[PDB]
RNA sequence: GUAAACUCCUGAACCCGGGACGAAACCCCCGACGAGGGGACUGACGGUACCGGGGUAAUAGCGCCGGCCAACUCCGUGCCAGCAGCCGCGGUAAUACGGAGGGCGCGAGCGUUACCCGGAUUCACUGGGCGUAAAGGGCGUGUAGGCGGCCUGGGGCGUCCCAUGUGA
RNA sequence: GAGCAAACCGGAUUAGAUACCCGGGUAGUCCACGCCCUAAACGAUGCGCGCUAGGUCUCUGGGUCUCCUGGGGGCCGAAGCUAAC
C-alpha cells in the first residue's frame, strides 16, 4: 500500500530516466495526471496515455531524454535532471502567492495545487494565488 | 466579537455544567507540520439539556466561577461517544504510567 | 587558433612514502588554468620534483577544461555540487558582488572569469575535492535546457 | 528524525561551559597569594614556571600563572588575575596582571608592557620627543 | 589625525605611483623614479606570491591612502555604498570623490589632496557662500565651492590657479578661473576617474 | 629617507571687540468678557556657541611581524629565561624567548580579559546522521499519536485570494 | 547426577607460577515450578510499502515443467551509492 500516491509517480519517472528507459508506468488519478499535464506542457517527458495493464489503470509516462554524447559514457543528458518532492505527507508545505518559488532560476517550474487547478510557479504567480507546494523539477 | 468555539462534550458530572473539548489546529511555529492541541472549557448548562458526548458550539460570557466563562448556544449533533471515548481512553493511560509499578 | 592561458597554482604537497631505509616524498600540485572568457580547467600530477608537479599540472590543466557559460560576469544560474563530503554551492550574484568564495573555488571562478558570485561550502573543506568540486559545478551550469526540452529526438 | 519527531521532543540547544569560574561573569579577580610555588611543564615542553595560588573574592582557590621574566609576588600579596590558560601547567586556567597592586610589572621590558603592565620609559628623560 | 608623516614610502610599498605631493611626484624625485621597490631593509629583496589576503589588503592600502582617510571614515563610507542602490564599486568611489577636502584638489585650488584638507581647515574655501573648514563634507551636485573671498589674496593659493589656466578639469566639475570658483556637476562614474585600482578588490576585502 | 636640516605658505591654541536662537504668552489696555488688535516684564545654559581682527607649527601611541594573519635581519640567551589562541617555539645558525634596526596594522587611541552571535550544515526547519567512525531500541504484541489507495457529490476547518480594522 | 567441570586438592613445567600441561573434584551443566534479562542478544545494518540491468548456484509451490511465473537462502554484478572497504 502506497503512502504517498504523487511522491510515487515522480520517482518512478525518476528512477526510470536514470537507466533511460522509453516510458514507464504508474497508478493512474486525476491528479497524477493533472500532475503528468505539466511536465508534459513543459517538456520534461514526451507524454502520457491512459494505458491498461492487468486490468488496473495506469499511466504510461513517455519520458525525454537528449541526444547521446562524444567521449566515454555516451549516455543522453536528461531533461529531468531532478524532481524533488516538497510538501510531503505529514509535512504539508503550502506557501503564500508571495512564498511562492522561484526554482532553478527559472530553469524549473515548480508544480503548485492552488484551488484554481494545478499550476506552475509562473500560472500560479500570474493568476495571483498560492497553495500545497506539490514539487519541483529541473 | 465573543468567540464561538466547537467541542464535545466529555463530562457532565457536575450541576448546570459541562466539560467541553476543542480540538484547534495549526502549523508549526519552526516546523509547519500541521498540529492538534486541544482544552477542556466549563460552560453552563442551565436546563441540563446537553449530556454526554454532544458537539456544542460555545460563547464567551460573563465568568460563572472559576474557570467557567463559556456557555452551550445550541446543538451540531446530538451524538457521539466516538470521540469521548478517545478522551476517556487517554486518561485511563495515565492512570497506569509511572509509580503504581506493574513490576511489584 | 591560439591555445594559451593564464596558469594559478592551489596547493602543494609533498606526500611521503615508506621504504626499507627510510622515506620519500612524492610532490603534489593542484593548478587551474583559464581564460577569464568561460574556460578554465583543474589539474594535478606528482613528480619528485615541484616544477614538474606544476608543469604536469599544467599539461594536465589544459587538457580539462570547460567553457562555462557566463551571463554578463556571472553563472546564468545556482548549482550546489557533491563530492567526496564538499558540496559547493554556487549563487548567482548582482553586478559589483564581487567574487565572495575559498581560495580553492575562488582561484577556479576568478579563472572562468566570473565577477561576482556568493558560494556555499558545507564539508570536507578539502583542497582538492572542493577543487573538483567548484568544477563539476562549472560542468553542470545550463546551455540550451531551453532547447532540450522543445526540440525533437531524432537518432539517439 | 521525522519531522513528527521534532515536534514531540524537539531540538536541545547547546549550554556552554565556562572554561572561567570566575563567579558573576566579571573580567577580573582580586584574590590573596597563597603559596608561590613553582610547577613544572609537561610533555613536550620544560623548565620551572612561576605560579601561585590565589584565594580570590569570590571564594575560590584557584591557581594563577605569574607571566614574565622575573617577578615580585609572595605570601600574602594582593593581586589582579585575567584569564588564560597556559598549556603546559594542568589546573591553572587563569592568568596575573601586573602593575596592578602588589603585583608590580617586569623592570627592563620594552615591547609587551600593555601586556604585562609597565609604564614605558623616558628615553633619555626629555619631553615626548627630543633625545 | 590620519597618518601625517613620510609619504613616498607608501607610494613604493603599494608599488605604484601615488600623487599624494601634487608637485614633484611629477618631477625625477617621486622615488618610484629609480627606486620603485619598497622601503624597509628587504625592499630590493625577492616578493613571495602574495596571498589572496595580501592582493585585497594592499589594493585597499592603495584606494584609501590615495584620499588619506582613516580606515575609519574610509569604511563607514564603504557601508553607506554598500546599502545604496547601484553598483558597490564606483558608488564607493563617487562619494570618496564627493569630499570637499577632495573636491578642492580637483578643481586645482590646491596642488594636492593633503593641502586642499588644509585649506578646508583654514578656512580657505567656501560651499554656496558659508564656508566650511570641514574635510569630510561631502558636496552635493550643484553647489559652487568657492575660495574665501579673504584668501584669494594668498599667494599659494593663487600661484595654484595662476597654474591652472588652461588644465582642465574633470567633465564632472568645472571652474570660473576668473571668480576662483567652480561647481560640482554630478557624481564622477568609474570611468571619469583614472585610478589605479580594482575596487573589486577593496570590495572582496571587505568581504572576509 | 625626503624623513629630518633648511626655505617658503597656512595658522588650532592664545589675545581684543562684538555676542544671540532657544521667548511668547499668562497680566494690563482697546474691543464685548469674542474674534482681533495695542502695551509691557520675562533667562539657567553665558558672556557660552557663533561672527569680525590679530596670531604661534603647536600631543602620539599602541598591538603585531612562524603558520591561520599583512610584517624580517642581527645580537644576546641555550629546553634556561621565557612565548602560547590552536599548532607549537627554546637543549650553543632560533624569521616563534629578550633588545636593536627595520616592517605591517590602527591612530587618540591600541592591546588585553570576560560574555552574546558568527565561523558551527557542531542540535541540521532552511541544512546532518546511525554496516565498520558516536548512533537501531534483544525480539514481539499493542495503547495515545503520527501517516493513509480509487471514483463522485455536500461542507469549505485547514489552505489560498480581495477588502477593511488593528499593527501608537 | 553418567560424562564434563568454576572454586579447591595434588602432579609437572618456570627465575617464580595461586597459569598454559597432567590426575582428581565441588557448585554447576539435568528436570520441575518460581526468579534473574544480560549478551560481539551482530546481518554490529528498525518495520512496511512502491521503483531501478543482468547472470549464477540453491531450498520450496504453480506451471503449456531441465523454460517461464511466486516465496526464501547464497554467490557475482547494471545504474546508483559509499570516506573507503
Ligand atoms: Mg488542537
Ligand atoms: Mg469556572
Ligand atoms: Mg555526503
Ligand atoms: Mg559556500
Ligand atoms: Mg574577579
Ligand atoms: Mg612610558
Ligand atoms: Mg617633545
Ligand atoms: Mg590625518
Ligand atoms: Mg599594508
Ligand atoms: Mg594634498
Ligand atoms: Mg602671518
Ligand atoms: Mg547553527
Ligand atoms: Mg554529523
Ligand atoms: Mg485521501
Ligand atoms: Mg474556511
Ligand atoms: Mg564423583
Ligand atoms: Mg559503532
Ligand atoms: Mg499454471
Ligand atoms: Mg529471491
Ligand atoms: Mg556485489
Ligand atoms: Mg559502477
Ligand atoms: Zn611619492
Amino acid at each position: 500500500m502506497l503512502t504517498d500516491p504523487i511522491a510515487d509517480m515522480l520517482t518512478r519517472i525518476r528512477n526510470a530516466t536514470r537507466v533511460y528507459k522509453e516510458s514507464t508506468e504508474v497508478p493512474a488519478s486525476r491528479f497524477k495526471e493533472e500532475i503528468l499535464k505539466i511536465l508534459a506542457r513543459e517538456g520534461f517527458i514526451k507524454g502520457y496515455e491512459r494505458v491498461e495493464v492487468d486490468g488496473k489503470p495506469y499511466l504510461r509516462i513517455h519520458l525525454k531524454y537528449g541526444p547521446r554524447r562524444q567521449g566515454p559514457d555516451p549516455r543522453p543528458e536528461q531533461v529531468i535532471k531532478h524532481i524533488r518532492r516538497i510538501s510531503r505527507p505529514g509535512r504539508r508545505v503550502y506557501v503564500g502567492v508571495k512564498e511562492i518559488p522561484r526554482v532553478r532560476r527559472g530553469l524549473g517550474i515548480a508544480i503548485l495545487s492552488t484551488p484554481k487547478g494545478v499550476l506552475t510557479d509562473r500560472e500560479a504567480r500570474k493568476l495571483g494565488v498560492g497553495g500545497e507546494l506539490i514539487c519541483e523539477v529541473w | 466579537p465573543k468567540k464561538v468555539l466547537t467541542g464535545v462534550v466529555v463530562s457532565d458530572k457536575m450541576q448546570k455544567t459541562v466539560t467541553v473539548l476543542v480540538e484547534r489546529q495549526f502549523p508549526h511555529p519552526l516546523y509547519g507540520k500541521v498540529i492538534k492541541r486541544s482544552k477542556k472549557y466549563l460552560a453552563h448548562d442551565p436546563e441540563e439539556r446537553y449530556k454526554v458526548g454532544d458537539v456544542v458550539e460555545i460563547i464567551e460570557a460573563r465568568p460563572i466561577s472559576k474557570r467557567k466563562r463559556f456557555r452551550v448556544l445550541r446543538l451540531v449533533e446530538e451524538g457521539r461517544l466516538d470521540l469521548v471515548e478517545k478522551y476517556l481512553v487517554r486518561r485511563q493511560n495515565y492512570a497506569s504510567l509511572s509509580k503504581r509499578g506493574g513490576k511489584a | 587558433p591560439e591555445t594559451d592561458f593564464e596558469e594559478k597554482m592551489i596547493l602543494i604537497r609533498r606526500t611521503a612514502r615508506m621504504q626499507a631505509g627510510g622515506r620519500r616524498f612524492r610532490f603534489g600540485a593542484l593548478v587551474v588554468v583559464g581564460d577569464r572568457q568561460g574556460r578554465v580547467g583543474l589539474g594535478f600530477g606528482k613528480a619528485p620534483e615541484v616544477p614538474l608537479a606544476v608543469q604536469k599540472a599544467g599539461y594536465y590543466a589544459r587538457r580539462n577544461m570547460v567553457e562555462v557559460p557566463l551571463q554578463n560576469g556571472t553563472i546564468p544560474h545556482e548549482i550546489e555540487v557533491e563530492f567526496g563530503a564538499s558540496k559547493i554551492v554556487l549563487k548567482p550574484a548582482a553586478p559589483g558582488t564581487g567574487v565572495i568564495a575559498g581560495a580553492v573555488p575562488r582561484a577556479i571562478l576568478e579563472l572562468a572569469g566570473v565577477t561576482d558570485i556568493l558560494t556555499k561550502e558545507l564539508g570536507s573543506r578539502n583542497p582538492i575535492n572542493i577543487a573538483y568540486a567548484t568544477m563539476e559545478a562549472l560542468r553542470q551550469l545550463r546551455t540550451k535546457a531551453d532547447v532540450e526540452r522543445l526540440r525533437k529526438g531524432e537518432a539517439h | 528524525p521525522t519531522i513528527n519527531q521534532l515536534v514531540r521532543k524537539g531540538r536541545e540547544k547547546v549550554r556552554k561551559k565556562s572554561k572561567v569560574p570566575a563567579l558573576k561573569g566579571a573580567p577580573f579577580r582580586r584574590g590573596v597569594c597563597t603559596v608561590v610555588r613553582t610547577v613544572t611543564p609537561k610533555k613536550p615542553n620544560s623548565a620551572l614556571r612561576k605560579v601561585a595560588k590565589v584565594r580570590l573574592t569570590s571564594g575560590y582557590e584557584v591557581t594563577a600563572y605569574i607571566p614574565g621574566e622575573g617577578h615580585n609576588l609572595q605570601e600574602h600579596s594582593v593581586v589582579l588575575i585575567r584569564g588564560g590558560r597556559v598549556k603546559d601547567l594542568p589546573g591553572v586556567r587563569y592568568h596575573i596582571v601586573r602593575g596592578v597592586y602588589d603585583a608590580a610589572g617586569v623592570k627592563d621590558r620594552k615591547k609587551s608592557r600593555s601586556k604585562y603592565g609597565t609604564k614605558k620609559p623616558k628615553e633619555a628623560a626629555k619631553t615626548a620627543a627630543k633625545k | 589625525g590620519r597618518y601625517i608623516g613620510p609619504v613616498c614610502r607608501l607610494c613604493r610599498r603599494e608599488g605604484v605611483k601615488l600623487y599624494l605631493k601634487g608637485e614633484r611626484c611629477y618631477s625625477p624625485k617621486c622615488a618610484m623614479e629609480r627606486r620603485p621597490y619598497p622601503p624597509g631593509q628587504h625592499g630590493q629583496k625577492r616578493a613571495r606570491r602574495p596571498s589572496d589576503y595580501a592582493v585585497r589588503l594592499r589594493e585597499k592600502q592603495k584606494l584609501r591612502r590615495i584620499y588619506g582617510i582613516s580606515e575609519r571614515q574610509f569604511r563607514n563610507l564603504f557601508e553607506e555604498a554598500s546599502k545604496k542602490k547601484g553598483v558597490t564599486g564606483s558608488v564607493f568611489l563617487g562619494l570618496l570623490e564627493s569630499r570637499l577636502d577632495n573636491v578642492v584638489y580637483r578643481l586645482g585650488f590646491a596642488v594636492s589632496r593633503r593641502q586642499a584638507r588644509q585649506l578646508v581647515r583654514h578656512g580657505h574655501i567656501t560651499v554656496n557662500g558659508r564656508r566650511v573648514d570641514l574635510p569630510s563634507y561631502r558636496v552635493r551636485p550643484g553647489d559652487e565651492i568657492a575660495v574665501a573671498e579673504k584668501s584669494r589674496n594668498l599667494e599659494l593659493i593663487r600661484q595654484n590657479l595662476e597654474a591652472m589656466k588652461g588644465r582642465k578639469v574633470g567633465p564632472w566639475l568645472s571652474l570660473d578661473v576668473e571668480g576662483m570658483k567652480g561647481k560640482f556637476l554630478r557624481l564622477p562614474d568609474r570611468e571619469d576617474l583614472a585610478l589605479p585600482v580594482n575596487e573589486q578588490l577593496v570590495i572582496e576585502f571587505y568581504s572576509r
